[PDB]
């Protein structure tokens, strides 16, 4: 019983917020991140972050996007700024967690369109 | 009464912590189960309670010692006995509360901890990542001293979450992956204490989505990918299981054999 939920068209080189909520038995909750898929090509890995700061980034991204979690409510933001056409995909939020392994549960979010240019 | 594996710090030698692992990996998995040549932990669901635990009892040169159980079925430490009393971390499901009640059922203090054993939520009461912890003979010898000095009053939270951060690893993320057994075994070997680096954290973070994309794989190749980092953390993919043979030695249960 774990849920997500994903708030947040541009033009090039403008800014973008998306968040991703967390609600349910989430007590051993551990990294929440974002991956994105352009049609036909593959999910990547964009950023995530551990409740306990560990932060990861794909190249592509760096400098250019910035996550931040709020434990708080359990939320995940990404704060991409100088986006790109490239940047254009699917978007997914992504959570793991498990008391006996990190990630005991994959949970994906449903997904929000970006389209850039 | 469950299996007891002993291990010591004291005297500790690259063989003797080889022979110790390697004593735990048989204990945790009959063998029944081997799929691409790589071990499948027993299946939860079905297990009787009598098969699902396994003690490893760690002594150090104090002689301070410590008792841990292992769950069978992804080979995690699920409690602790040290002296007359026992803890355990918060389980997740209703189910794995019960089984938890089948251990050290002798002692007259049980404790339930208000945090699970996740690396998130132990990093955060430790103060501390991973990177920043460092591993080796050392550290566990330090590990169990903690262990034993909180059942005393001796030790405080973040010590203990850092403590089990050292003892998780060293035993059963060196059980489930080869490669962290050799990370451990070069320490000890040169006498080092050193942090694991990203190429180490990064297998322990995925070891559940690595058993999934293997067992649900296309004889061997994935579904899609499982993003791993190198030492210097750099980024990578892996896409079939054919690579990661000699990194991984356990898998926990997620579906059934393709016949
Ligand atoms: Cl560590």
């Amino acid at each position: 019983q774990v849920q997500l939920v994903e708030t947040g068209l541009v033009q090039a080189g403008g800014s973008l917020r998306l968040s991703c909520a967390a609600s349910g038995s989430i007590s051993s909750l551990n990294a929440m991140g974002w991956y994105r898929q352009a049609p036909g090509k593959e999910r990547e890995l964009v950023a995530d972050i551990s409740a306990s700061g560990r932060t990861n980034y794909a190249d592509s991204v760096k400098g250019r996007f910035t996550i931040s979690r709020d434990n708080a409510k359990n939320t995940v933001s990404l704060q991409m700024n100088s986006l790109k056409p490239e940047d254009t995909a699917v978007y997914y939020c992504n959570a793991v967690g498990g008391t006996y392994y990190y990630d005991e549960y994959d949970y994906w979010g449903q997904g929000t369109q970006v389209t850039v240019s | 009464q469950y299996p007891i594996i002993n291990f010591t710090t004291a005297g500790a030698t690259v063989q003797s912590y080889t022979n110790f692992i390697r004593a735990v990996r048989g204990r945790l998995t009959t063998g029944a189960d081997v799929r691409h040549e790589i071990p499948v932990l027993p299946n939860r669901v079905g297990l009787p309670i009598n098969q699902r635990f396994i003690l490893v009892e760690l002594s150090n040169h104090a002689e301070l010692s410590v008792t841990l159980a292992l769950d069978v079925t992804n080979a995690y430490v699920v409690g602790y006995r040290a002296g007359n009393s026992a803890y355990f971390f918060h389980p997740d499901n209703q189910e794995d509360a019960e089984a938890i009640t089948h251990l050290f059922t002798d002692n007259q203090n049980r404790y339930t901890f208000a945090f699970g054993g996740n690396y998130d939520r132990l990093e955060q009461l430790a103060g501390n990542l991973r990177e920043n912890i460092e591993l080796g003979n050392g550290p566990l010898e330090e590990a169990i001293s903690a262990l034993y000095y909180y059942s005393t009053g001796g030790t405080q939270l973040p010590t203990l979450a850092r403590s089990f951060i050292i003892c998780i690893q060293m035993i059963s993320e060196a059980a489930r992956f080869q490669y962290i057994e050799g990370e451990m075994r070069t320490r000890i070997r040169y006498n080092r204490r050193s942090a694991p680096d990203p190429s180490v954290i990064t297998l322990e973070n995925s070891w559940g989505r690595l058993s999934t994309a293997i067992q649900e794989s296309n004889q061997g190749a994935f579904a899609s990918p499982i993003q791993l980092q190198r030492r210097n953390g750099s980024k990578f993919s892996v896409y079939d299981v054919s690579i990661l043979i000699p990194i991984i030695a356990l898998m926990v249960y997620r579906c059934a054999p393709p016949p």
